[PDB]
């Protein structure tokens, strides 16, 4: 299981 | 500084005003959770929300871009954007005739399903699976690099979440997104087909209906040793 943030 | 001022500038009839409460909103956003929380603080999630159904696009794109980053926040604080109402609006928005505001929703709901299975199971409710899955295939490769990261954050939710998300048909657009052009695309959709290798067996036997193992093994003489490694990963989880 990998749950990330999407970040710019 | 002024936070109170800038949210009621939020409202403000002229566009110049707005727009410059806008700029200082995301720039606070954008700086870490302490700065999403002095957001929270002076009460800038409700009138934030409200612009995403405005007549300028502009306002639109500028609003989601701020709660895209406020998304990025802790589960408390994502709490927060789904009491403020965000999620119909956002799912509202993957329809959207600007692909710069597809690309800042998909974003934002990416964000909101890296929280915990509570809030996927909100946007699940808000009806971002069949949208979401609509844009594994829509032209552009920047929006589909975004959807995947969406669908990858909710497959790593609860087994009725991972079958929700099946039953979306997400798999066939996922498979096929291991013979994308793009690096990235693969990359990304390895880690959401690995989220749903892990699990059940029953979503196990879904992916191997979908051909998620033939096309996992032809990635394993992929030039990329880190393609190699997380399709290896992903058939090491099937099995």
């Amino acid at each position: 299981k990998r749950k990330r943030k999407r970040k710019r | 500084s002024e936070l109170p001022q800038m949210v009621q500038q939020l409202n403000s009839p002229d566009q110049q005003e707005l727009q410059s409460a806008l700029r200082k909103l995301s720039q606070i956003a954008s700086g870490g959770n302490e700065q999403i929380q002095k957001l929270i603080e002076a009460g800038a999630l409700s009138p934030l929300v409200k612009l995403l159904d405005d007549a300028s696009e502009e306002v639109i794109k500028e609003a989601v871009w701020a709660i895209a980053n406020i998304a990025s926040g802790n589960n408390e604080q994502i709490q927060k954007l789904i009491e403020a109402g965000a999620l119909s609006p956002l799912v509202k928005l993957l329809d959207d005739a600007s692909e710069e505001v597809i690309k800042e929703a998909v974003w934002a709901i990416a964000n909101i399903a890296s929280g915990n299975n509570e809030q996927i199971q909100k946007l699940i409710e808000a009806g971002a699976l069949s949208p979401l899955v609509k844009l594994l295939d829509d032209a552009s490769e920047e929006v589909i690099k975004e959807a995947v990261w969406a669908i990858a954050n909710i497959a790593s939710g609860n087994n009725e979440q991972i079958q929700k998300l099946i039953e979306a048909g997400a798999l066939s657009p996922l498979v096929k997104l291991l013979d994308d052009a793009s690096e990235e695309v693969i990359k990304e959709a390895v880690w959401a087909i690995a989220n749903i290798a892990s699990g059940n067996n029953e979503m196990k036997q879904k992916l191997e209906e979908a051909g998620a193992l033939p096309a996992l093994e032809k990635l394993q003489s992929h030039a990329n040793e880190e393609v190699q490694k997380n399709a290896q990963a992903a058939l090491e989880a099937f099995n």
